[PDB]
């Protein structure tokens, strides 16, 4: 009901808002924000979490360039 | 000599003229039949090039072939010509004569040593929310409205004018570069700019000590008759070539007199926003200057940045900033013209 | 990836004893050597008064002990007086009238007395009155032995070839952790522990690599007591003198077996009785190599403002190391040409490396020209290479249970009450009444939740 298992994520509010684009974009594949529950910590689905650090950081990457 | 200007052959004694007129292939007025035909006709005892290696092998060829001068001598700023590409072009006018190392220029303050720097703004939740969302280029303003942009280079502007170092400010944009200088309270220049209104600043700029902070377009990308200062600051990290950057900032910095002892008496700053397009610019001017072999270093916070008085320090200015930024047209939000 | 990426936890002598029994602490006390080694690592705070006190046996009072330091360094003087006492060095005694006086262990009293002066036993060290040995091994050539060795166990890591390892020895890195079981038949492969290990220097290598055996070593039916006595006697041993194997248990026997195979240890053949000890195991202690190139040998790295990296090296390891986290551009006969750079450190970033690791692998590599100044390694470079993780280790997970949308304040503060009361609160959000609890707390507050 009220309870989840799963794991709190700490970002800066930038990323606060990379991850809510990223999980509101799907693009993971699935959705993955439990919710948001401040600016710097939301709450994850932990098995898109290791994709999560993958692609978040391959994006990171790629947002440097053009 | 250039058909931007009246021109006047009869006894000249030294002709200052442009390639593009020298070089046509067909003429450009009948001032080039006046004056095409008459320095076909003249044997000048030396020719001065300021910027051969900005000129291209057709330029070149051709103005080599009509002028026939009995010497050359070819002034670069850099060895390595963008237009070099296969052919290096140099062995036209002959070899170096002489290069002035970097080091003996600064061990003699002929050329300050120069403070490279970059403010790395952490991107804003609202502003990263246009920043992915806004794929086409209106995202510049985005990168470069940053309220942390914006109160560190306030915080940094005051801070030079405290030192009461000569500063110029630069940016990509005309939306963006007027946003700044308005709120900043400071001089700003632009095309529109009639010439006694921009002399009005270069002048109090130039020698009253009043005006040290001063805000130029992207026609500084170019020559402009930028003024002399001593601390430079790229509110956009984005930018054209890391030479033509270079060139730039040596154009414009000079040592700032009887500080030669400090840590440095000229700096450079440029302005990145952490996540975003400008980071590759910003590591390619990183690493390009550190191949050059200017000092670096990178800037997220320093005192003052929190604990002075500093625009936007509310959500809702904030949000007027971005929604003023939203609301400008992709034209107010592209890359500023550089003429 | 629940949580952050996996660390090498460099457990120092503290807290390997720390959590050791006290009769298996006394057992071990029982030689001397390994009092002077528990006591050489303390603290100078601690150094100075177990000397000063290791001449009473009366219970000094708790107050009058503390109040032999200045007022402002009482505070750091806890440090060590908590040390002391969780290492059963410092053990309580009641003064007439119960007042909270302060002694030593006598076993370590003792041992450490009889380490400065005449006891039963002479250090537990003779020289069995025999002569020169066949086959004299030289100090350098015992030196260059162990290093060979120890290359030799690095290289296996590095899964180079003729690495000639035993397959317990090739087994123990893959049961440390340090070589991961990716592959069947454990072809090379390394973990974030085991690269961080490669980049650790040779004192602290040495040590957390036999901490890993002594954590196996049990497992392994081998002595603790006995295996650690026997290395801090080594530790304390000379490298030209000669050393006996007479009276070595079996244990022993093969823990002195792998000693010799891992070189810290010369043996005439496997089945010689008296041995040369080599520099490592003399230099087996919980220290630090230094902040610039390391003492013992000079370092060869030439770390250059323009990130670029002149390696003075021929040692295809200490290359490969480097190629870890920097881009290698040439390959010259006595030195080698590298930079470092976003791509390859990130590299080493993401295959679970601390900048911190590199800053000091370079720093204890520093060639000794880079030295004579304070920063060995340049600002900018020691900057952005910790930029360069601080650029994208923002991102930090834990794991835990999320407990949202109560029906209403009291519940969020009576639900934070009760995370406050048992500790398990990892972060709450009191606008939107959320908290987040430690996993453990997931049954017993959605069950309560139910009961409230």
């Amino acid at each position: 009901v009220n309870v989840l298992k799963g794991v709190l994520i700490e970002c800066d509010p930038a990323m606060k808002q990379f991850l809510l684009y990223l999980d509101e974009s799907n693009a993971l594949g699935k959705k993955f924000i439990i919710q948001d529950i401040d600016d710097t910590h939301v709450f994850v689905i932990a098995e898109l979490v290791n994709v999560l650090q993958e692609r978040v950081g391959e994006l990171m990457d790629q947002n440097a360039f053009s | 000599f250039t058909s931007d200007a009246k021109d006047k052959p009869i006894g000249c004694s030294v002709a200052i003229s442009t390639y593009s007129m020298l070089g046509h292939t067909t003429k450009r007025s009948w001032e080039a039949e006046r004056v095409m035909e008459w320095l076909k006709t003249q044997e000048w005892g030396l020719m001065i090039l300021d910027e051969v290696h900005t000129i291209p092998a057709k330029m070149f060829r051709r103005v080599l072939t009509i002028v026939q001068a009995h010497c050359k001598l070819g002034l670069t700023a850099t060895l390595v010509r963008e237009d070099d590409k296969i052919v290096d072009l140099n062995f036209l006018i002959g070899p170096k004569l002489y290069e002035a190392n970097w080091m003996e220029l600064q061990n003699n303050g002929y050329i300050a040593k120069v403070q490279c720097a970059e403010v790395w703004c952490p991107m804003s939740p609202e502003f990263y929310r246009e920043y992915v969302a806004i794929k086409t280029k209106k995202r510049i303003l985005l990168y470069t409205m940053n309220p942390n942009k914006f109160r560190a280079c306030q915080f940094l502007i005051k801070f030079h004018e405290r030192r009461n170092d000569k500063i110029i400010v630069f940016a990509d944009n005309v939306f963006a570069l007027k946003e700044y200088a308005i709120r900043l309270n400071k001089p700003y220049i632009y095309g529109p700019t009639s010439q006694g209104e921009r002399m009005q600043i270069l002048q109090n700029f130039k020698h009253n000590p009043k005006i040290n902070t001063i805000f130029i377009s992207k026609v500084g990308d170019t020559s402009f008759d930028l003024p002399e200062a001593n601390v430079l600051i790229q509110i956009s990290s984005h930018g054209g070539s890391r030479r033509q950057e270079a060139q730039r900032l040596g154009r414009v910095l000079r040592a700032k007199k009887g500080m030669v002892a400090e840590e440095y008496n000229a700096f450079f700053y440029s302005l990145v926003s952490q996540d975003t397009q400008e980071m590759a610019y910003s590591t390619k001017r990183q690493r390009f200057l550190v191949d050059q072999g200017y000092s670096f270093k990178v800037i997220t916070k320093l005192a003052g940045m929190e604990e002075e008085d500093l625009a936007f320090s509310t959500k809702e200015e904030q949000q007027q900033l971005l929604q003023k930024v939203l609301a400008a047209t992709d034209l107010d939000a592209e890359e500023e013209v550089v003429a | 990836r629940g949580l952050n990426r996996v660390h090498l936890q460099c457990r120092n002598l503290q807290e390997f004893l720390g959590g050791l029994s006290p009769g298996v602490l006394d057992r071990l006390y029982g030689h001397p050597a390994t009092c002077l080694a528990v006591f050489r690592e303390l603290p100078s705070l601690a150094k100075n008064w177990v000397m000063r006190m290791l001449f009473l046996e009366q219970p000094l009072p708790q107050a009058a002990v503390a109040l032999w330091v200045k007022k402002e360094f009482s505070k750091a003087q806890e440090e060590s007086t908590g040390l002391l006492s969780g290492l059963r060095i410092w053990h309580t005694q009641l003064l007439p009238g119960g007042l909270q006086g302060l002694i030593l262990n006598p076993i370590f009293r003792q041992n450490l007395r009889i380490a400065l002066l005449g006891g039963g036993k002479a250090w537990s060290d003779d020289t069995s009155q025999l002569g020169p040995d066949k086959h004299a091994r030289d100090v350098p050539s015992l030196d260059k032995y162990a290093e060979e060795r120890w290359e030799v166990v690095l290289h296996f890591m590095v899964g180079s070839p003729s690495a000639a390892v035993s397959q317990d020895l090739a087994q123990l890195l893959s049961q440390a952790g340090l070589m991961k079981s990716t592959e069947p038949g454990e072809p090379p492969c390394i973990t974030s522990a085991g690269f961080q290990f490669l980049l650790l220097d040779t004192p602290a290598q040495l040590w957390y690599f036999m901490l890993q055996y002594l954590q196996t070593a049990q497992s392994r039916g081998m002595d603790l007591v006995e295996i650690l006595s026997f290395l801090f006697q080594l530790s304390f041993s000379t490298l030209g003198k000669d050393y006996s194997v007479e009276g070595m248990s079996d244990s022993l026997l093969n823990f002195l077996q792998h000693l010799r195979e891992f070189g810290l240890v010369f043996q005439r053949k496997r089945k010689s009785r008296r041995y040369y000890p080599t520099r490592l195991a003399i230099n087996l202690s919980s220290g630090v190599s230094g902040a610039g190139g390391t003492v013992h040998q000079p370092g060869f790295i030439v770390v250059e403002t323009n990130y670029r990296l002149y390696a003075y090296t021929e040692s295809e390891l200490q290359i490969a190391l480097i190629a870890l986290f920097s881009e290698m551009l040439y390959r010259f006969p006595n030195m080698v040409v590298a930079q470092v750079t976003r791509e390859s450190v990130q590299q080493a970033i993401a295959s679970g490396i601390t900048a911190q690791q590199i800053i000091h692998f370079l720093r204890t590599r520093a060639h000794p020209v880079m030295l004579k100044q304070t920063p060995v390694l340049p600002p900018t470079i020691t900057d952005q290479i910790r930029l360069w993780e601080l650029e994208r280790d923002r991102l930090r997970f834990t794991e835990g249970v999320l407990y949202n949308q109560f029906l209403s304040q009291v519940d969020f503060e009576l639900l934070l009450a009760h995370a406050r009361e048992l500790g398990v609160l990892v972060f709450e959000n009191s606008a939107k009444r959320l908290m987040v609890v430690t996993p453990a707390g997931h049954s017993d507050v959605k069950r309560f939740w139910k009961r409230q």
